[PDB]
């Protein structure tokens, strides 16, 4: 069972379950041994990681590792292969030409990350390589960015 | 039965009380204290994950309602709030269902900048002074760039002649509510 169905809809048998409001609640298990999990619903924050790599080299990717957290409690999300956390987003360069990205799911886990790709070396008239990223939900009904 | 009530706050409930009646004929079922008319349903929201929705029994009657309660404030990008509703018997020998409406610097290497700004509700972007900066809108030709919601704004000093620091660039949303300032130099 569920503490609320209305923040958190499971199935009786297979233990399914959809995240439908923000909030807390739990999941139950019925037969003894009779036992519980708490469970929370919130994206409010990026992190990007860097892993050292400066762009030095055209002939090289550049794959930027993508960590996202809660609304209002900064904590990470669950990686966890029982899960799909419904998360789409878009990466790109801005103000320079000197290099393309992409947005991209590491296959087989709740793992995201940047790909950065340049098209040339780089000039004197450059200051930067600004990155953009864009995460939603996959009904985009909300978008957040950095 | 909707009792007028609009969803405009995520701190209230929602909750549209059910009537349901006979087939072949119309008949609203009987509410009376005496009956359990074995009545089961599911309430979820379509298209939209804006709110989510319950069914719900009223403790000591033959009276069902949907409860509803929003996940946020409504964007732009919502539009409606599909509520679904399924109804049975306790034994599920049939069903019968129905859906309804609810800082910036600048140089002689780097003479523009591209400020990006995600929102729903359109923005307004502007310099305090219009003599030392230009801005323009950038149009996004690529469809991509709309579906992100992500309004584009070119920075630029309004001569390469002329140094400059600190210039506040004023950002504001079309209700006149949310304000931003971003102070901006050329060097």
């Amino acid at each position: 069972s569920s503490g609320d169905p209305s923040i958190l809809q499971v199935d009786p048998i297979t233990g399914k379950a959809t995240a439908i409001a923000a909030g807390t609640t739990t999941i139950n298990y019925i037969r003894n041994p009779s036992s519980q999990t708490q469970v929370v619903i919130s994206i409010g924050r990026i992190k990007v990681d860097f892993s050292d790599q400066i762009i030095n080299n055209s002939k090289k990717r550049y794959e930027y590792n993508l960590k996202f957290f809660t609304a209002g409690s900064d904590i990470e999300l669950s990686q966890d292969s029982t899960i799909d956390q419904n998360i789409k987003g878009i990466c790109t360069i801005k103000e320079s030409t000197f290099a393309t990205a992409f947005f991209e799911k590491v296959k087989g886990k709740e793992q995201y990350r940047c790909v950065v790709q340049p098209s040339g070396v780089a000039t004197s008239s450059i200051d930067k390589v600004t990155l953009y990223v864009e995460v939603s939900n996959a009904h985009k009904t909300y978008q957040y960015d950095t | 039965d909707f009792s007028d009530q609009i969803i405009n706050n995520s701190k209230k409930r929602y909750e549209y009380n059910l009537k349901f009646f006979t087939a072949g004929s119309d008949i609203e079922l009987s509410q009376d204290s005496t009956i359990d008319q074995n009545i089961k349903g599911i309430c979820t929201i379509k298209e939209s994950t804006f709110a989510t929705a319950f069914f719900e029994k009223v403790k000591g009657k033959e009276q069902y309602r949907c409860v509803v309660q929003p996940s946020g404030v409504a964007t732009s990008s919502i539009d409606k709030v599909t509520l679904y509703v399924e109804v049975s018997n306790a034994h599920k020998t049939y069903q019968y269902d129905t859906t309804i409406n609810l800082k910036i610097q600048l140089s002689p290497r780097q003479s523009t900048f591209i400020l990006n700004i995600q929102s729903s509700s359109p923005i307004f972007v502007e310099s305090s002074d219009n003599s030392l900066l230009s801005v323009q809108q950038i149009s996004s030709s690529g469809g991509d760039d709309q579906l992100n919601n992500l309004y584009k704004y070119a920075i630029q000093p309004m001569s390469v002649s002329t140094s400059f620091q600190n210039v506040p660039l004023l950002i504001s949303s079309a209700d006149g509510k949310s304000k931003t300032t971003v102070t901006v130099s050329y060097s």
